[PDB]
RNA sequence: AACUGCGAAUGGCUCAUUAAAUCAGUUAUCGUUUAUUUGAUAGUUCCUUUACUACAUGGUAUAACUGUGGUAAUUCUAGAGCUA
RNA sequence: AAUAACUUUUCGAAUCGCAUGGCCUUGUGCUGGCGAUGGUUCAUUCAAAUUUCUGCCCUAUCAACUUUCGAUGGUAGGAUAGUGGCCUACCAUGGUUUCAACGGGUAACGGGGAAUAAGGGUUCGAUUCCGGAGAGGGAGCCUGAGAAACGGCUACCACAUCCAAGG
């Protein structure tokens, strides 16, 4: 846990994204792992992006440890960081909230059931409820 | 079976997009346009495989719905559509401008131009016809069709046409001693001289071409667009101005080149 | 049976049920379109008229204009014909019907009533349903007001209220084919595009036989 | 919700039939159809051309909806009202 | 392209969204931007249907097949998106074959390919790609640009489900 490294390879400007896309090389020479959020921290820091317009997503240690290599992007105007990142990859910073949903077997067991009637429904609800009471 | 096909596989598309063999069952499957799609570029694949500007193709879509990328002048917002020979892609955002041209090796090469020579584009012509009304036109390359050219073009000239406004400008004879350009074949790429073209009868003419290292391969007419006159290209060039090296020097170019 | 009797001029509806044979068997052998005098219907039916327009058999089929000896009979249905909604389009069905004439075997029947005679109906000819809808198309609205072709009729719109708990707020249709300045500069703009395009063909046809005068000078 | 428009002819599965058949490479369409894509493309619409006809823009006819029902039953539906 | 005509008279925008600007003869005046949908014809693209040449395993324990209920060709018509015996009427007697026709078999979908590896070969290929065919069997069709479609429709049989027995 002496120090980390944090080296950014092969940087891409994306003016057409609002972005800035780079290979992110971490040489951790003891640490077991470098744990992205604190590199979301430090990569702030090198871009003055305030740990929301950064993301890191594909990270591999070297075998025989010591070195990682993963992706990285940098957002200007955090803004434009929510407009651009896939949902999923926002929910692991917290910026977006998990949506809840049943699953697909569920999902799609309601659409056949509801293909079934034919408009509101709560025209025939009203006539079956008579039979049903009577 | 029934009507036309809507996917295309991996292991089918056409191999100068250099898409690779796992990741992935299916191909862009390039939209109807102006260019065949076994000859012609998506432009999720010049945008996300040969650019980088994407890591997906979901953001492809991102980049294209917001009226960013133009092609021939006019902003298009599919993802597969089909971009081809001397196409004039331009990302205003970047402010680079491109024109698809092909590598000496098949390939479509990422070639950067100018603001100006993003104006203008060149077609070779298909046929030239008499439409209704008594108004002649011709056709090119990409399906353009403009009406009242001058009398004095005929069929596998070219063209140099605005893109602003579509019309024609100055063009291109079809004799010996202009430069070439071959489209197709196993000379994909290669850039020479008319020096001799056999006419045939009956079906598909051959055209003799020399290039400036005075090596000589024949083409199909149809392979073959002509560009200028030699020495004077009407467009900017790729890099080795197609010229077909063996395998042997570009082991010693590549060689030579790594280190110093 | 049965009865389903609806008066249209009110638009009420109400169904009754009579058990008595000699009241049911002056329905039998009619065909439905033909009208029936209720008077020997019931004692409070004197001077009313009746219109056989449908029902229904047994086992749910219903009856069919047109189709008469009546037994159930199947029948291929197509679209913008009764007793069958097409699931996709061009499809059409062989289902079961039942034939127009009036049997003994119907468990219900629909009826109108053509001509209101003496005597009244207290669930059907004093109470009124109103129509659920006003005109939304312009000439529509026009013509139920009597208005004329210059009439604005903008303002004289059926205007509904609704309420949450305490907001009266109103809401209105759309009026289409409504004559609106956007519509006139779309008309403006269509044909202006139509002659600035055809003197533009006009001129390059001209240049055009310029260049080939040029030519004839060789 | 429902009408309108598009799609559902792609995909995925299998190898039963099939021995000049399929298919492979190679041709032709001066022998044809082609939604969609792309580029072009449309001053003529009227009456023996004066009493002319809405062009500041014509007509009903239905869904959804309201209301009354049938059937043990199904993506079953009838009669009556309204409105694009 | 021109002439003379013909037509259950095809098309020639009674559609939608953001903007809201310029001129005086102050009228809800006259003009006026960007772009969505549609529309005739032509071209293009995605195709499709026909189509030329050559090429397929075992069998003579299959040597003569095909015409008359089209077999080979001609003329005219019908039909088709279109060519064509594709069908019809009339007419002629052709067409294929020991260089293997025709018939039979195949535990036969064809190809790219796989296995074995001196060379030459032998055996396999239902099956990651291309093409074809089919959706329990066989016909017939609606819609559409595109289907003889089967997660479309019209009745069967190896069949088979539900019940209030009517469906």
């Amino acid at each position: 846990s002496d120090a980390v490294t944090i080296r950014t390879r092969k940087v891409i400007s994306n003016p057409l994204l609002a972005r800035k896309q780079f290979v992110v090389d971490v040489l951790h020479p003891n640490r077991a792992n470098v744990s992205k959020d604190e590199l979301r921290e430090k990569l702030a820091e090198v871009y003055k992006a305030e740990k929301d317009a950064v993301s890191v997503f594909g990270f591999r240690t070297q075998f025989g440890g010591g070195k990682s290599v993963g992706f990285g992007l940098v957002y200007n105007s955090v803004a434009e960081a929510k407009k651009f990142e896939p949902t999923y990859r926002l929910v692991r910073y917290g910026l977006a909230e998990k949506v809840e949903k049943a699953s697909r077997q569920q999902r799609k067991q309601k659409k056949n059931r509801d293909k079934k009637i034919f408009g509101t429904g709560k025209r025939l609800a009203k006539k079956v409820a008579r039979r049903n009471a009577d | 079976a029934r009507g036309p096909k809507k996917h295309l596989k991996r292991l089918a598309a056409p191999h100068h997009w250099l898409l690779d063999k796992l990741s992935g069952c299916y191909a862009p499957r390039p939209s109807a346009g102006p260019h065949k799609l076994r000859e012609s570029l998506p432009l999720i694949v010049f945008l996300r495989n040969r650019l980088k500007y994407a890591l997906n193709g979901r953001e492809v879509k991102a980049i294209l719905m917001q009226r960013h990328v133009k092609v021939d002048g006019k902003v298009r917002t599919d993802t597969t559509y089909p971009a081809g020979f001397m196409d004039v892609i331009t990302l205003d955002a970047t402010n680079e401008n491109f024109r698809l041209v092909y590598d000496v090796k098949g390939r479509f090469a990422v070639h950067r131009i100018t603001d100006e020579e993003a104006s203008y584009k060149l077609g070779k012509v298909k046929k030239v016809q008499l439409g209704k009304k008594g108004v002649p036109y011709v056709v090119t390359h990409d399906g353009r069709t403009i009406r009242y050219p001058d009398p004095n073009i005929k069929v596998n000239d070219t063209v140099k046409i605005d893109l602003a406004s579509g019309k024609i400008t100055d063009f291109i004879k079809f004799d010996a001693g202009k430069l070439v350009y071959v489209t197709g074949g196993r000379n994909l790429g290669r850039i020479g001289t008319i020096v001799h073209k056999e006419r045939h009868d009956g079906g598909f003419d051959l055209v003799h071409i020399k290039d400036s290292l005075d090596n000589t391969f024949v083409t199909r007419l149809n392979n073959v667009f002509v560009i200028g006159e030699q020495g004077k290209p009407y467009i900017s060039l790729p890099k080795g101005k197609g010229i077909k090296l063996s395998i042997a020097e570009e082991r010693d170019r590549r060689r030579a080149q790594q280190g110093l | 049976m049965k009865l389903n009797i609806s008066y249209p001029v009110n638009g009420s509806q109400k169904t009754f049920e009579i058990d008595d044979e000699h009241r049911i068997r002056v329905f039998f052998d009619k065909r439905i379109g033909q009208e029936v005098d209720g008077e020997a219907v019931g004692d409070e039916f004197k001077g009313y008229v009746f219109k056989i327009s449908g029902g229904n058999d047994k086992q749910g089929f219903p009856m069919k204009q047109g189709v008469l000896l009546p037994t159930r009979i199947k029948l291929l249905l197509t679209k913008n014909v009764s007793c069958y909604r097409p699931r996709r389009d061009g499809e059409r069905k062989r289902k079961s019907v039942r034939g127009a004439i009036v049997g003994p075997d119907l468990a219900v029947l629909a009826l109108v009533i053509v001509k209101k005679g003496e005597q009244e109906l207290e669930g059907l000819t004093d109470t009124t349903v109103p129509k659920r809808l006003g005109p939304k198309r312009a000439n529509n609205i026009r013509k139920f007001f009597g208005l004329s072709k210059e009439d604005d009729v903008r303002d004289f719109v059926i205007r509904r209220e609704v309420t949450k708990g305490e907001k009266t707020y109103t809401k209105a249709p759309k009026i289409q084919r409504l004559v609106t300045p956007q519509r006139l500069q779309r008309k403006r703009h269509q044909r202006a595009l139509k002659v600035r395009n055809a003197q533009a063909q006009r001129e390059a046809a001209a240049e055009y036989a310029q260049l080939l005068a040029k030519r004839l000078s060789e």
